[PDB]
């Protein structure tokens, strides 16, 4: 029927639209693992600064988060978040970056609140290798390190990590891309 | 430094 076949052709396109959508996700899902780390360390490669920062001012995309990375095959699921233009105390002036804890399929056996030592740092692609970064022993009383309720706990860092100025004028921006690094302590935490 | 601070997001 020049009308029945019509339904079938559409039932296929519809479903077709779907796979495409899934195949889409999967195309990404890979990338995560591909770039995930199980030793409490991380290297966030943020490509397309100029554009991506610009967006940060126009306020279309204020921040991006990193790939979830952990601290042992079955430890804390965590990741970073950065505000290129800055958040609150450094908006428009600096760049802000924070460490975040996500709901992890194995949080049920891990200690809480999170207590391990972090260590944030923006790598220097120049030859002077003078990377920048600070660290801290997570204060317990804060809602940032409890036992995760939803997707990811509350952010935490230093809105004024580095001055946009100092940044853009140092040897860190290269090929319109840069590397942030996080370092969660894992020694003072026996493993399985 | 220490003294850890947060961001502006909870919508």
């Amino acid at each position: 029927n020049t009308g029945l076949l019509e339904s079938q052709l559409s039932r296929h396109d519809q479903m077709l639209s779907v796979h495409d959508i899934r195949l889409a996700d999967m195309d990404l899902r890979f990338q995560v693992l591909e770039t995930a780390s199980y030793n409490g360390v991380l290297i966030w490669k943020i490509r397309d600064y100029k554009r991506r920062k610009q967006e940060a001012v126009m306020g279309k995309t204020l921040s991006l988060y990193s790939q979830p990375f952990y601290t042992g095959y079955f430890g804390y699921k965590m990741c970073a978040r950065v505000y290129l233009n800055g958040d609150g105390m450094g908006k428009g002036t600096h760049l802000s970056l924070f460490f975040v804890i996500m709901r992890g399929e194995y949080d049920a056996l891990l200690p809480w609140p999170f207590k391990q030592k972090v260590t944030l740092m923006l790598m220097d692609q120049g030859s002077s290798r003078r990377h920048l970064g600070d660290a801290f022993k997570p204060d317990p009383n804060s809602s940032s390190f409890k036992k995760p309720t939803g997707e990811m706990n509350i952010a935490s860092g230093c809105p004024v990590f580095v001055a946009q100025t100092v940044l853009e004028n140092g040897t860190y921006i290269k090929d319109d891309t840069i590397f942030i690094k996080v370092i969660v302590d894992t020694s003072d935490l026996p493993d399985p | 430094c220490s003294v850890p601070i947060q961001c502006t997001d909870k919508t």
